[PDB]
């Protein structure tokens, strides 16, 4: 389903976020928050006011592991295992929450890089971050 | 909400034949068997780790027939859910944390009980009646929600 | 993914059906256009009004499909495989409308089967029309 | 929708600086081009087989811009999206057969567009602004369906 100029575009696209993968991410985030305020409720625990050590702490992780995926996009339900089990364990946020997410990180990278963002580029993401928000909540039952 | 004279009718009458500890108790269980995510906010009630367990923790039924008597309650001011739950929305916002997303979860599995317990009796139209009160009270515990 | 416990259930529960598949389905449908209005947009065509003779048709059509579906638990996509092309590249069912005619096949089912419908083969059936779902839809883009 | 009086600000100085044809254009069609089956509408439009054919379709970015025209004037009616878009609301049911889903993808679409050319003025007080806005015209759209 990730057909081979998918996976150029998202390597692509992730490459020219370079370093800032964790302010980009972190940013996202904090979009989510204001703008889909349900999706808070799944961090009672964060201090969610703007740049708050936890939510950019969490920006870094989510981060990190989007990279990973980046990294293995051959084989997404091996290299998102262990996040797989932990997200349907233990966090178990419910899967609408994952587009909301995966549209702030559009956003993100929308707003941060106009030029690259191509419609292809665009359409080529949101089949990755569906794809990703799927194999996260795989485990669910 | 916006229902009918027919449809308020067919409502209220299906609520009158409604067990609320025993549909309560069934709509919570199988919320948390069918969507095992749901867990989450009950697992201080004792083991949930499986079906099997869930079905037979007194807490969970218990309420179950707490949530669906608050659901009756709704019935009863079909013109303002909003009002009616407005203290609950802000409730299940600030103090229990609960993603309103599974308040239609809820909805869904209040349908399929409420047909599993009255066969013929749920025709299609009393159930686009009830599609229409589950996303009502749905919508209303959401609208509290900042 | 669907466990030997969910294809058993799913089983069950059809081979109680047995010749009531056509009946339940068109029944869903009809549950589904009265419960669900925006679904009608789909069927500018059809007579949708109660009873529908075009509606039924349809049912015994879906209610093929589903059987197959059935018949074919190990390997979906290569059972639907005509069915996701054309809901792919003709129909275009947006993905939001296939959860609720799954939605209506639970209430059918759970209406005419109510000893067999527990909250286990509810699950399992719930994950099989999901699984019907993404396969046809899994083709859209 | 509900707006505070910084965010309906907001709302109406970044408006004030849009560019109706270039980015009406770009959101219908990154539409048919990220969500490919909603060209099922546009059958007629002529050539829609490959991205850069929706991007060079002149029937696409025209009606892009009538799309986001409509959007613009219901930005004077914050207050009352219902009544503004009732008329569009029933032809978008009776006439064109549009399910209104698609108006839901259009507001995320719309949405990342305006990030795109907007950059770091798009900040995240002002997208939570226009997502109110887009669920609010979305919904003011969805609204006579039957
Ligand atoms: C809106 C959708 C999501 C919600 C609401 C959510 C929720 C959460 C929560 C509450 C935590 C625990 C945070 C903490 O207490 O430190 C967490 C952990 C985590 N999640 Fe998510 N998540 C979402 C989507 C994602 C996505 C798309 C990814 C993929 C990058 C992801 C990967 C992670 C990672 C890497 C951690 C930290 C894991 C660790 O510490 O081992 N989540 N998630
Ligand atoms: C849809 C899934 C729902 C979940 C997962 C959920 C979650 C919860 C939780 C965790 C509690 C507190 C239990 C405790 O800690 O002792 C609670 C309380 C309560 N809920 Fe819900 N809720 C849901 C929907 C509903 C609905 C639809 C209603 C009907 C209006 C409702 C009415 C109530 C009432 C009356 C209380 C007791 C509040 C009090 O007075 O302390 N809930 N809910
Ligand atoms: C997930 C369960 C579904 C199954 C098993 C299914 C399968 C089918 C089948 C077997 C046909 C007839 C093919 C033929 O012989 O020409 C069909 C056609 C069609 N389907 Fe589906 N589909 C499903 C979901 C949906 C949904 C949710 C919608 C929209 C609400 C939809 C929209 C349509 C339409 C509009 C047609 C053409 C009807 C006509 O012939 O006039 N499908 N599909
Ligand atoms: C997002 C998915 C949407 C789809 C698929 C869609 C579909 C259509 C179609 C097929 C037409 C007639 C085609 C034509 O003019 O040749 C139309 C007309 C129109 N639509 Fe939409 N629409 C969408 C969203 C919107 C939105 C968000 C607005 C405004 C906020 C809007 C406002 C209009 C207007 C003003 C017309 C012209 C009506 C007339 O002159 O009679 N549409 N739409």
């Amino acid at each position: 389903v990730l057909s081979d100029n998918d996976k150029t575009n998202v390597k692509a696209t992730w490459s020219k976020v370079g370093d800032h993968a964790s302010d980009y991410v972190a940013e996202a985030l904090e979009r989510m928050f204001f703008s889909f305020p349900t999706t808070k409720t799944y961090f009672p625990h964060f201090d969610l006011s703007h740049g708050s050590g936890q939510v950019k702490g969490h920006g870094k992780k989510v981060g990190e592991a989007l990279t990973q995926a980046v990294g293995h996009l051959d084989d997404l339900p091996s290299a998102l295992s262990a996040l797989s089990d932990l997200h349907a364990h233990k966090l178990r946020v419910d899967p609408v929450n994952f587009k909301l997410l995966s549209h702030c990180l559009l956003v993100t990278l929308s707003s941060h890089q106009p030029t690259e963002f191509t419609p292809e580029v665009h359409a080529s993401l949101d089949k990755f971050l569906s794809n990703v928000s799927t194999v996260l909540t795989s485990k669910y039952r | 909400v916006n229902l009918t004279a027919a449809e308020k009718t067919q409502v209220a009458n299906l609520w009158g034949k409604v067990n609320v500890k025993e549909l309560g108790g069934e709509a919570l269980s199988r919320l948390l068997v069918v969507y095992p995510w749901t867990r989450r906010f009950f697992e201080h009630f004792g083991d949930l780790s499986t079906a099997d367990a869930v079905l037979h923790n007194a807490k969970v039924l218990a309420h179950g027939e707490k949530v669906l008597t608050s659901f009756g309650e709704g019935l009863k001011h079909l013109d303002n859910l909003k009002g009616t739950f407005s203290d609950l929305s802000e409730l299940h916002c600030d103090k229990l944390h609960v993603d309103p997303q599974n308040f239609r979860l809820l909805g869904n599995v209040l349908v399929i009980v409420l047909a599993r317990h009255f066969g013929k009796e749920f025709t299609p139209d009393v159930q686009a009646a009830y599609e229409k009160v589950v996303a009502g009270v749905a919508n209303a515990l959401a609208h509290k929600y900042h």
